[PDB]
């Protein structure tokens, strides 16, 4: 996006980068930031050891026997990325990180998530990560040469509105990666077919004065309420508390029986 | 409710006044109303000065960064109420004051006021406001987006003598909390300690007999010991309450406050005698059967 | 946005690298080149108003009939010619921020990016701006690397234009 | 990002104004000082290795309970990852000397850093105090007077421990 | 909340229905077993102390940078805090254990604690070691078969034990 | 909050370690500058009514459109609003100066400001220039030397324009 | 943390005013005490491990129970000591913070609030730490206003634990 809404999302590098190609007769360097650049994206910005690398399948790309699109397919496809992404994660959480890492993007659709569990359940894991690489968007976007890069926080065609806010979810900062099982943000976002305010950078933080506590500290705490007292006017809830009243507020909604969704810093 | 005795008591303004609440996507109307309520309801009807508004919490609840029980907490927490209830205030009247303004209610029992006398001497003055403010009883009266109000209906969780005691801490529509006869004297020490309760005196303009305070001590107690032995035959014994004695002059009028306790058949005699010794009766309540 | 610094960093950074004695030469190149800009930049924003005018004017002396012809994209009433005062002092402006950035950063990122379809919507003809581009690089009475680096941010934008 | 340029030009754009004759001579001045600055991000990167594996051994010398059985720093991957971060904060240090703007560090370098140690279980004090020993380190062999002109490197040596400092506060 | 028996009368009503023989006899050994399931919470909660102390003295020698300067469980305060936290644990875990259902310990202790102790700074793996540290002891006081009445509470048990892994797996 | 000496008091404590002679020795510097800022304070507050009026007055006179009809600052209301805004950050720099530290400022009043006035189209821009113009006029007020002690004030009041600078940039 | 500086602007914060002159009074009062403060925590800096250890000793003269009882709050074993000598060493450490700082603020903020929780879960009686803030006081060896702000701060943890 444009700066002024960049620093305040905190996307500002995502926006500046550019698509990197692997073009004909291209140098080592030129391979090594290609192969970095993919371990970067694919495999989600790991501090990736070199035990882990992939030689061959890299050793394959440098005699440019494969393309980029076959080297992401083998870093995707390869054990690294099964033990990182899916042997301890749930299968939503599985596949919602395959489209980040793979297409650049959250999940638009809780069909695209009974699509890609009914892909596993019937072709195995192989099956189930061929479909996103072979898919029209994959190749629309990136073809056979361009590293994949994350295009949640721009406008796309055929994309819905809220992966937008959805990117969010997925993308929690420049300085993160999907490294810690884990449960998907998304799921009842997904299920439901909703929305969830954008809570990132520097979006999250509210106005303190003298209302903070001691310690000058807000807490957002998103509930979902309803009636169990006063009258309830939204099933969605947000309430700013200090942090010496945040017991107190977690207790009143814990006897009212409402479900705490999520709780930040404000 | 309160119907035939809500305009001698000051509670009839209060019964077609509906609870102020700041609903979601508020207006700025709604938004001053909500200020305006708060000021006037936890700082005690006191007239608040221009220099003494709290600018910064106002914005806040303006603009949505603080709720209404959030701005009641500031408001609460703020030097202009501590200087108004806290600093000149023995910590039993700034309980009693907390209750009324926070709760909207008077204190029941003694239990209460040992819980908020440890907490204020354990850990400050801000930490017995939280716990008004985060107790169950806030919660379910008030809730996040409601301004506290008086609550002189009878509710679920009440005792009678809340009630009564009410009125021993608020003395009127026009009247300002730092405002009445007893000052910074806590009303309810007394009658918390031992449990008791006062016959109900209304506020000034709608009560003759509004001035009438038992002193320190000789007071004449609530229930006739004896029955009617000492006034030979009689039916039924009244404690009657007399403020404003005058006529006669000192020595002969000690006390301009004076509850004696008279057979049904003097009572005649005793509005006659009340009428020359210039009195006016607070209160007439049955002391014996 | 891009300047040499930046671009010099994010290349680095995308190569997970240091910065070597290449970035440390495109610093001195930076630096060799800023004074002139910067200067260049004074010049352009003391005589501002002038050179707006005077490029207004020459685009309606080019185009007589962004003058007379009644409608909302042309300049023929005072309406029009403030908002085409205002777009010629808005690409003077981005172009010494440029001279002062030394790239074409600021241009990039706050005209040039989408100035296509907002003068084909808007039925703004880009030879108009193209025109007084050129009036700016005829008067703006720069020299040496002042006047070297300023044209090539003018005709950086004419070649966007055209 | 920004550069020490970029970062005034932005502040002018939003305000749509030219950049005024005060703010173009600070900018002169800043590009009479860009030599020291170039010699900083130099000295740091030549040195680097030796920065981030002395404040390494420091930090851990101080805090063994990092790198004892079930420490965050221990195994070799874990300790990797953690000598990783350290270079990467030098890192991105250098960088924003190199451009004169923090922004670099905002951006990349802490954007969601501090989520991300919450979430791994990675101690930031801990790793607040490695930064606050690569500051020491790189601003003693910034501040060498021995192979190079000599001359006033204060303000740059300043702005050099402000990145460090606010690398530290962003985990701390 | 609910309990064992509210439980499957929510179910029961959700489809209409009455409870079915089974469901009867289910609960009817659910009441057979009550006795055992009064002395677990008894002897857990007259050991509560003991578990906390004992369970946070053995999660700060595995863990010593809790307690380090700079720790989440240092200074007073936090420690105490940390202390506090896990006394509510065992404390809600004891609830589920007398009503026979995990709904208390969901609804009202674990509802959001694993993002308040994201929010707070708080390690939560560090938090669910300290679990398994009350788990463990916990067990063995309430299968301790001295001064009881001997019988196999080993049903009992297991579900304690799922509660006190429901927990450690929230805040996880 | 912190002022100037329990910062690098925290700092300490984080690290588990006292005070050094060094910092001893730059908290004596602050002491000995304590009159200073003390006069600073002072002057700032002695002129705050008259800093705001002329900074907004000269705010109003270079971007008409704030006030023009459907501006901003148009209407009584969001007039007063701009105004006690103005009076609010110069309120909370003076708080900072005070304290010697930012925390005041950041914490309490620039903390979530961007947020709010973005969500209300309040331009952040212009509150910056309203900013910058009390700048120049706080600090030439500190700088008068009229009617006081003769002495350097130069460390005092860079940190006063530090302050200024990071209430600008927050709000931009 | 209590501070006369950040309590000062706090309390003028609460009432959303400007710095008056009365805490212009309260910051130089401050200014009086900090020099002081200041020698105060280097010279408790400086002699800290003698006085760490002779506090731990003194401990252990008064309460031999503890050196010789097996448990896990004790100091019968090298462990034991180990944390007792880490504990006194936070009390002193702390002092210093609150000599800094210029109030109790460190004490309360790292320190006093929470204790008795600690001192009862973990059966650590708090006339041990009395004792050893006795020996502080009693050997400190501070003189004057210095003496008399740690002392202060000493008693202010004596008076806690008691
Ligand atoms: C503080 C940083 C230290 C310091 C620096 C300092 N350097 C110079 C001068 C120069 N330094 C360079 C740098 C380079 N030349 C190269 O080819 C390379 C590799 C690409 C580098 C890094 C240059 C070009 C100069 C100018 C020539 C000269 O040697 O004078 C100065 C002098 C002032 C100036 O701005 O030129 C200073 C102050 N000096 C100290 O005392 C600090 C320890
Ligand atoms: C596994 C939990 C252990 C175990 C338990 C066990 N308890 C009983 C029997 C009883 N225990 C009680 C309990 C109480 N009586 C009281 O008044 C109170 C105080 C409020 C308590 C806690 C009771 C009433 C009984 C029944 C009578 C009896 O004393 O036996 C049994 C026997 C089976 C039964 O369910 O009645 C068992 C098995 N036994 C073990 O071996 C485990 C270590
Ligand atoms: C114009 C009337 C107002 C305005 C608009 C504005 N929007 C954006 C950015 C985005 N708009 C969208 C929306 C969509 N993308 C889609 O694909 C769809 C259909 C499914 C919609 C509705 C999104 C997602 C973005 C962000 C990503 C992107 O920019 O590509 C901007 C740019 C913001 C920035 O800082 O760059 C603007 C300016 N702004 C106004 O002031 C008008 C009132
Ligand atoms: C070392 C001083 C301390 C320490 C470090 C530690 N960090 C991680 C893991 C990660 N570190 C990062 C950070 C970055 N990655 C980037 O790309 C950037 C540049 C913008 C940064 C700052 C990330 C994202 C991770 C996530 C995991 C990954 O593998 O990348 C670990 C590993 C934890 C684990 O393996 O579970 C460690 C150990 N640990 C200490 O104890 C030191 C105090
Ligand atoms: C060593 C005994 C001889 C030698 C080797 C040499 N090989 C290459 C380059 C490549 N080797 C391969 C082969 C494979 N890669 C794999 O992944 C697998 C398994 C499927 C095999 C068999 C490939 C594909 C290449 C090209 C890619 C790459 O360079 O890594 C080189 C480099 C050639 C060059 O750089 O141009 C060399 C040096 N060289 C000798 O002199 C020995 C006789
Ligand atoms: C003015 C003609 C005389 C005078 C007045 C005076 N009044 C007060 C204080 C209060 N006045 C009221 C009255 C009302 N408040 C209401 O809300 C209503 C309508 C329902 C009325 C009629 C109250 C309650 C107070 C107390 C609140 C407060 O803040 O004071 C004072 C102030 C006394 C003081 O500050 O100590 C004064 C001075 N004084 C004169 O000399 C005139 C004859
Ligand atoms: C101790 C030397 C003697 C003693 C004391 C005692 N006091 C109470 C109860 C109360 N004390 C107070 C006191 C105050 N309230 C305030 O507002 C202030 C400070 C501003 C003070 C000093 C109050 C209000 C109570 C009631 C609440 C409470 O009970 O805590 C008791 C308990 C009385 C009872 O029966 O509950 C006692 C024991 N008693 C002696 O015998 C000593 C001579
Ligand atoms: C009915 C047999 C007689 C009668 C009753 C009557 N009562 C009221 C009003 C109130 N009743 C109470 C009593 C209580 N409040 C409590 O909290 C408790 C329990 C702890 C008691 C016993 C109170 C305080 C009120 C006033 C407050 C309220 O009603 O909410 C009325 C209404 C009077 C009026 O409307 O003014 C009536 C009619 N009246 C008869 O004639 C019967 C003999
Ligand atoms: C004079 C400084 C102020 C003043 C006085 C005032 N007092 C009265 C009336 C009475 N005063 C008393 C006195 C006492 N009762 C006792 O038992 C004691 C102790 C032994 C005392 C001191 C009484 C009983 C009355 C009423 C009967 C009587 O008048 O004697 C008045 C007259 C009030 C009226 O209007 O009736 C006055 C004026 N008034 C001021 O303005 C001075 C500040
Ligand atoms: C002048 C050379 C000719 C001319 C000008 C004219 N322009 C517009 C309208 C717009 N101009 C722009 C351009 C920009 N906006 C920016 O933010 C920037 C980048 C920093 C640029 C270059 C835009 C976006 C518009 C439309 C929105 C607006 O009105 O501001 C008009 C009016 C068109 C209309 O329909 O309103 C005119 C008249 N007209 C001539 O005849 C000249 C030859
Ligand atoms: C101890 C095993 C670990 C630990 C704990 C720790 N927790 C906090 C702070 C809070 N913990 C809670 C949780 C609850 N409060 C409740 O009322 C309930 C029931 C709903 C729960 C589960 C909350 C809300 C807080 C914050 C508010 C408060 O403390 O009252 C801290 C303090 C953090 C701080 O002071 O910044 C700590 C230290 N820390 C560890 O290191 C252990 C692994
Ligand atoms: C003046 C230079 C510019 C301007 C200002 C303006 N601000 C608002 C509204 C608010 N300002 C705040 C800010 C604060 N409130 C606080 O308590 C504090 C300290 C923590 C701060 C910094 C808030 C919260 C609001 C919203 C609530 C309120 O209205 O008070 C407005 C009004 C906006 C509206 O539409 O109502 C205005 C006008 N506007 C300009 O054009 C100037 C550049
Ligand atoms: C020394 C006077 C006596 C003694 C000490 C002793 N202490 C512990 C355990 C703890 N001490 C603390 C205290 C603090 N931790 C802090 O962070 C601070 C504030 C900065 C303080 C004051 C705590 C929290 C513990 C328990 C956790 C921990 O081990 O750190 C022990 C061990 C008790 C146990 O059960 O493990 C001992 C032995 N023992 C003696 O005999 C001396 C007389």
């Amino acid at each position: 996006t444009s700066l002024v809404s960049a620093q305040r999302l905190g996307i500002v590098a995502v926006d500046e980068a550019i698509p990197l190609e692997l073009r004909s007769r291209s140098t080592e360097e030129e391979v090594d930031a290609v192969i970095l650049a993919v371990y970067r994206q694919v495999l989600g910005n790991d501090h990736l050891m070199s035990q882990e690398r992939l030689t061959s399948a890299e050793s394959l790309l440098r005699g440019r026997e494969i393309s980029v699109r076959d080297f992401v397919r083998a870093v995707a496809l390869s054990e690294v990325y099964r033990q990182k992404f899916f042997h301890s994660n749930p299968q939503n959480r599985f596949i919602e990180l395959n489209y980040k890492h793979l297409l650049g993007r959250a999940p638009y659709d809780q069909s695209e998530i009974a699509f890609h569990t009914d892909l596993y359940h019937q072709g195995g894991y192989e099956a189930e990560i061929n479909s996103y690489i072979d898919s029209v968007e994959y190749t629309e976007n990136f073809g056979d040469w361009v590293v994949p890069y994350f295009r949640g926080f721009a406008t796309q065609r055929n994309q819905k509105t809220v992966g937008f806010s959805r990117s969010f979810q997925v993308y929690r900062g420049y300085a993160t990666s999907d490294r810690s099982g884990s449960r998907s943000r998304l799921t009842r976002e997904l299920a439901r077919n909703t929305a969830s305010p954008v809570y990132a950078g520097s979006t999250a933080e509210s106005l303190r004065g003298t209302s903070a506590g001691s310690r000058n500290q807000m807490y957002r705490l998103q509930v979902i309420q309803g009636a169990a007292g006063t009258r309830v006017r939204r099933g969605k809830a947000e309430y700013l508390v200090s942090y010496d009243n945040l017991s107190a507020k977690l207790q009143q909604i814990n006897r009212q029986g409402d479900t705490v969704t999520m709780i930040s810093l404000a | 409710a309160i119907t035939t005795a809500a305009s001698r008591l000051g509670v009839a303004p209060y019964n077609e006044s509906r609870p102020v609440e700041l609903r979601p996507d508020f207006s700025l109307d709604d938004a001053k109303m909500v200020i305006r309520a708060v000021y006037r309801q936890v700082l005690g009807n006191d007239y608040i000065m221009d220099s003494e508004r709290l600018k910064g919490a106002e914005s806040l609840l303006t603009n949505g960064s603080i709720s209404v029980r959030e701005f009641v907490r500031t408001v609460a927490k703020s030097e202009l109420y501590k200087k108004k209830f806290l600093y000149n205030n023995f910590q039993t009247r700034v309980i009693e004051l907390n209750y009324k303004h926070l709760l909207g209610r008077a204190p029941f029992s003694e239990d209460e006021v040992i819980f908020h006398l440890d907490l204020y001497e354990n850990q400050g003055f801000d930490a017995d406001i939280d716990s008004y403010i985060d107790s169950v009883e806030y919660q379910e009266n008030f809730g996040e987006n409601i301004v506290p109000y008086y609550r002189f209906n009878n509710q679920v969780g009440d005792r009678t003598v809340g009630f009564t005691r009410m009125f021993r801490l608020y003395r009127g529509y026009a009247n300002s909390d730092r405002s009445q006869l007893e000052r910074s004297s806590s009303r309810l020490a007394t009658e918390l300690g031992q449990n008791t309760v006062s016959a109900i005196v209304g506020p000034s303009g709608s009560n003759a007999g509004w001035a009438y305070r038992p002193s320190r001590a000789g007071n004449t107690p609530a229930k006739a010991l004896g029955g009617t032995v000492p006034f030979g035959q009689a039916s039924k014994l009244f404690r009657v309450e007399i403020t404003a004695i005058s006529a006669p002059g000192y020595p002969k009028v000690r006390r301009s406050n004076k509850a004696v306790i008279v057979p049904f058949e003097q009572l005649n005699q005793t509005l006659q005698q009340i009428n020359r010794l210039g009195g006016k009766v607070a209160s007439i309540t049955p002391a014996s059967l | 946005m891009k300047t040499p610094l930046t671009e010099a960093v994010s290349t680095a950074d995308s190569q997970g690298r240091f910065l070597s004695s290449t970035e440390l030469q495109i610093a001195f190149g930076r630096l060799r080149q800023a004074n002139a800009g910067l200067q260049a930049a004074k010049a352009l924003t003391d005589n501002a108003q002038s050179l707006v005018n005077g490029a207004a004017q020459a685009v309606y002396n080019k185009f007589p009939y962004t003058t007379q012809t009644q409608g909302n994209n042309f300049a023929a009433d005072q309406r029009g010619k403030d908002k085409c005062a205002r777009d010629i002092g808005y690409y003077l402006r981005i172009v010494t921020y440029c001279l002062v950035a030394g790239g074409t950063g600021p241009l990039d990122e706050y005209l040039i990016a989408g100035i296509d379809e907002i003068n084909r919507t808007f039925d703004l003809s880009p030879s108009w701006y193209v025109e007084a581009l050129k009036y700016i690089k005829a008067n703006h009475g720069l020299s040496g690397d002042a006047r070297d680096e300023a044209n090539s941010y003018l005709d950086y934008a004419i070649n966007a234009l055209s | 990002m920004f550069d020490v340029f970029t970062r005034v030009v932005s502040q002018a754009d939003a305000r749509g104004e030219y950049l005024s004759g005060s703010q173009l001579d600070a900018l002169s001045a800043t590009v009479a000082e860009g030599n020291k600055r170039i010699d900083s991000v130099n000295r740091i990167t030549g040195n680097a290795s030796a920065i981030v594996s002395n404040a390494a051994r420091a930090l851990f010398a101080e805090q063994p309970q990092l790198i004892q059985p079930g420490g965050n720093a221990y195994t070799s991957r874990r300790m990797a990852a953690c000598l990783r971060d350290m270079e990467i904060i030098l890192r991105y240090v250098t960088y924003a000397t190199f451009t004169g703007d923090a922004s670099v560090l905002e951006d990349r370098c802490l954007n969601g850093l501090r989520e991300t140690y919450v979430a791994l279980g990675v101690p930031g004090a801990s790793v607040a105090a490695g930064v606050q020993k690569m500051k020491e380190a790189a601003l003693d062999i910034v501040n060498d007077p021995n192979g190079i002109t000599r001359g006033d490197c204060s303000a740059i040596v300043a702005e050099i421990a402000g990145y460090f400092d606010r690398a530290a506060a962003a985990v701390a």
